[PDB]
């Protein structure tokens, strides 16, 4: 009756980017890089935790690690690449029924929108996070199939229009359409200022030698390739009670603040995606959710 | 009280096994048992919900008893009678279950086979306390089964210290040629 | 004749470096034998052996704890969960730098194999990682022993992986013999009736468990008999070099 | 009823000070700068301590690190900047409904204060620590905008009024009360005198062949970014019983003398955050402390 879901549907990415490699140089001098260093510090500080006043007089040592531009560099210079995939409905581990018919009922997806949305949190830099606070300017060079982008400050929260990110856009949705794959190689520059801290990605480990551990690839301070996605596919402003676009999560999921915008309303990857299978009609936006979602990957489980 | 342990661990959940895919993922209870494996010194993992369970005088509940002084060996293989055989090996029963476990081709003969791995209880119980013993210290501390081990495995349960894994780092070339 | 390719400086980010419960590091042979043989399916060239070496590695985390992936929420039925943080599971993630060498069947001319390798290179990954950059895939020949330590210092520089046997077990061979355990294969424990759950409707199925071997890292140049360093597949469900055991 | 705050309501720094570098030049030639370098010495001692005279004829071996201006030099020359950034309510990991009345409850903060007493403690010197005695004088330079501003004799515990402090004050006030940055470059010239032991800050290492180890970069003596950044907000003379400014912390914590002059009286920021969330009316002096504290960043949730 129903078509029901498999046990486990498994879409891989299709948006891989690489790790940022993090260097150093100066606004007008591009071809004299350097590279920015991961080093440890001590910290001293108090004992300033909203519960307990009664240990406030006592103090924390501590040891960090930390990245800072030198004394004679002003502009933070951020590389990587990132690669598009085409195939984005061949699922790697579920089944062919469930998925197949989902493929038909989602062939007419806005793929333009998506492509463009991905690509332009690449070229207003959404990928540098915290290293965008405090810069006099940011630019974004991105080359593409032998052709070479520049963009300077961008609206970040807005999708404004621009001739150039519509433009690889063009060959992003052709790649995302269909098949075969795209790469752009992307370079960032911040005009932060002579010795401005940095900010690499942050270790989740458990090591007892450091209070904060930022994430180095032989010595030099780098970006997880994960984080750089999070970053690219924060596209949703489609859940309800908008505000700005969140990262495409089969839950609208984020757990960084204890919220989830797409709990227990209708409005879950797998509601629509029963809805879609089901015979079900689905919004422009709902269907390129959906699609996101196919994009971004997962091993979705639960079900018979 | 040894025959009192086995009749008490079969009460609840009762599993024995000597590879799961529970070190993987602590939502699978894929548990095997492989009987070519049994040693006198095999150790053995055990799965009961909550890793619940009677102590003896000294403290210890029936996997630290069964893997001290090759009691498991002198049970399974009939040492210490009938009965006590018949209830250790009742719970030495396999469980199939291959979701979330990895699922890789293997080329067998110019055709495939599809393997599911699961990792192997005496390797990590065993070469872990051995690693310690022989003062071995390239190694990763890996904790299984996080913040509530008793709900994963009565190994991770009473060795919340973690378990030693082998850092299988290779040589790099140096930066400068 | 003996016809080999060759890519240098294969930068992958991201690699699933946990090769079982008790190895996390280097990707096994197992892992690189798969991706010679992903290639021959999905070009059609056959590849005899490959021989993979070590330029860069580091396995993300501190000196003796591994870092932790933030897992995000993936299954049905936890929205009434999906405002704290998912529950996770250990995955060990690495990045590094190698240098690979497919033995394979050519006949025809380089231009067509090499483009071809990378079309199908610019596809895969690497241990689950993502492969951000590879040098231009260039073809050598050997006719007898001479050309082949040519074939073999044309990797150089990097570190290969030569398999020097188990003599008692995994962590008495480590302990004593200083060398490095390795996922040389499977075991077979159990034959999976149902295939509902599976990656295919039809393939023969079974749960296993990993068998190592021991294994040593060395310069290509330093290794004399380049056969001892290439790696296939083969007898009882491992893989193992074509030279065998390496001591020369 | 209760506003509770949100378990990880967090707001990022909003004074962003460089590393310091130390050089040595000359007070009357400042365009030959040549850095001071952290060095290594031997030193001996004897086994002084409060309780025990049984070990007084016992001595004492170790290693410390040190850093001189030349005998060429007379004048330390301390280099950083400071980069001050608004949207100073806008929180970074709270939630919406508490940061947003706080938001409100602190729109009548006294911004020109907390702006000026920022710039003063940038301008008397204050971030030099002990490295402003001993000094014939102190020089203290602040670039900002292609506008150059120089000090000299500025009392350190002293919020005197300054026509050039307050010009800086405003523009850093202009960027605390509403958005954007603003980048003031410091440089400090003190006159100690050629030789003379300048003051790095400190690191700690558990064990290691040194005893006291100096903060350095590629081996140049160095200050830490928060230890500028500590002096640079003591400027809480509002806790009970007020001597001297303190560094803005929740608890109005001093771990230097071992007590806390806003803790367990309900001065702390939490009690007032909570009032006027939770309707209650705060003094202004009160809503400075809160703003600055905001400013300070940190974690404010269970």
């Amino acid at each position: 009756t129903k078509l029901k879901a498999p046990a486990v549907l498994a879409y891989s990415r299709k948006i891989n980017p690489t790790n940022a490699l993090m260097f150093a140089v100066n606004w007008s001098d591009r071809d004299n890089t350097t590279a920015v260093m991961v080093g440890t510090k001590t910290v001293a500080g108090t004992q300033s935790v909203r519960g307990n006043p009664n240990d406030a007089d006592k103090g924390n040592i501590q040891t960090v690690n930390f990245a800072n531009l030198p004394h004679n560099k002003n502009t933070l210079l951020v590389k990587y690449n990132v690669k598009f995939v085409g195939d984005v409905f061949k699922a790697e581990l579920g089944g062919g029924e469930y998925s197949n018919t989902l493929q038909t009922a989602l062939e007419n997806t806005d793929f333009g929108t998506l492509a463009y949305r991905y690509v332009y949190n690449i070229a207003a830099g959404r990928t540098l996070w915290r290293n965008r606070v405090g810069a006099e300017s940011i630019e974004t060079v991105i080359t593409v199939n032998d052709q070479t982008f520049t963009f300077s400050d961008l609206l970040v929260n807005e999708f404004d229009e621009d001739v150039d990110v519509a433009e690889i856009a063009d060959m992003v949705a052709g790649v995302l359409s269909g098949e075969g794959f795209v790469t752009l190689k992307v370079e960032h520059y911040m005009l932060l200022g002579e010795g401005s801290e940095v900010f690499p990605s942050q270790e989740f480990v458990e090591n007892s030698k450091l209070s904060k551990q930022l994430f180095d690839l032989n010595g030099q301070a780098a970006m997880h390739d994960q984080k750089i996605g999070n970053a690219i596919r924060t596209i949703d402003t489609w859940y309800e009670d908008a505000t700005t676009p969140i990262a495409v999560e089969p839950y609208g999921s984020v757990v960084r603040n204890g919220v989830a915008y797409r709990a227990g309303n209708k409005t879950d990857l797998f509601t629509l995606m029963d809805g879609a299978v089901n015979g079900k009609s689905l919004t422009e936006e709902d269907q390129m959710f959906v699609t996101a979602n196919l994009i971004r990957g997962g091993v979705f489980g639960g079900g018979k | 009280m040894i025959k009192e342990m086995i009749e008490d661990f079969i009460s609840k959940g009762g599993l024995i096994f000597t590879h799961s895919g529970r070190y993987t993922n602590t939502n699978n209870s894929c548990f095997i048992f492989n009987k070519n494996d049994i040693g006198v010194d095999t150790k053995v993992d055990m799965y009961t919900p909550k890793s619940a369970g009677i102590k003896n005088e000294e403290g210890e509940n029936l996997w630290q008893v069964l893997n001290k002084a090759n009691m498991f060996y002198r049970i399974y293989s009939g040492e210490l009678g009938e009965e006590l055989q018949y209830l250790l090996k009742s719970c030495c029963t396999a469980k199939e279950d291959v979701t979330t476990l990895p699922q890789i081709y293997f080329k067998n003969g110019e055709g495939y086979d599809i393997l599911v791995p699961i990792g192997n209880a005496h390797n990590l119980i065993s070469g872990t306390e051995y690693l310690w013993e022989h003062k071995y210290y390239n190694t990763f501390t890996q904790k299984l089964g996080g913040s509530n081990p008793q709900n994963c495995t009565h190994a991770c349960n009473k060795m919340r210290g973690g378990f030693k894994q082998f850092n299988c780092t290779p040589p790099q070339v140096e930066d400068n040629y | 004749m003996r016809k080999f390719i060759i890519v240098k400086n294969v930068k992958v980010d991201g690699i699933n470096a946990k090769s079982s419960d008790i190895t996390v590091g280097m990707p096994p042979a197992t892992t690189f034998c798969g991706l010679g043989e992903t290639m021959s399916i999905k070009t059609g060239i056959v590849v005899k052996a490959v021989s993979y070496g070590s330029v860069k590695f580091e396995v993300r985390g501190s000196r003796f704890n591994t870092s932790v992936t933030k897992f995000a929420w993936q299954d049905r039925g936890n929205g009434g969960k999906a405002n704290n943080n998912s529950p996770i599971q250990p995955k060990p993630l690495a990045d590094g730098v190698f240098t690979l060498c497919f033995e394979v069947e050519w006949e025809d001319c380089a231009e067509v194999l090499v483009d071809k390798v990378t079309n199908f290179i610019n596809t895969a990954r690497i241990a689950g990682g993502t492969i951000a950059s590879f040098n231009k895939p260039f073809v050598k020949v050997a006719k007898d022993a001479e050309e082949l330590a040519s074939v073999k210092n044309a990797m150089m520089p990097c570190y290969v992986v030569v398999d020097c046997g188990v003599e008692v077990n995994i962590f008495e061979d480590a302990v004593n013999r200083k060398l490095q355990p390795m996922v040389n294969g499977y075991k077979k424990l159990e034959k999976i009736v149902d295939n509902k759950h599976m990656r295919d409707k039809f393939t023969p199925a079974y749960l296993a468990t990993p068998t190592y071997t021991m294994i040593g890292y060395k310069m290509v140049s330093n290794v004399d008999n380049f056969d001892q360093a290439l790696w296939q597949y083969g007898e009882n469900t491992k893989v193992k070099t074509i030279g065998g055991i390496y001591n020369d």
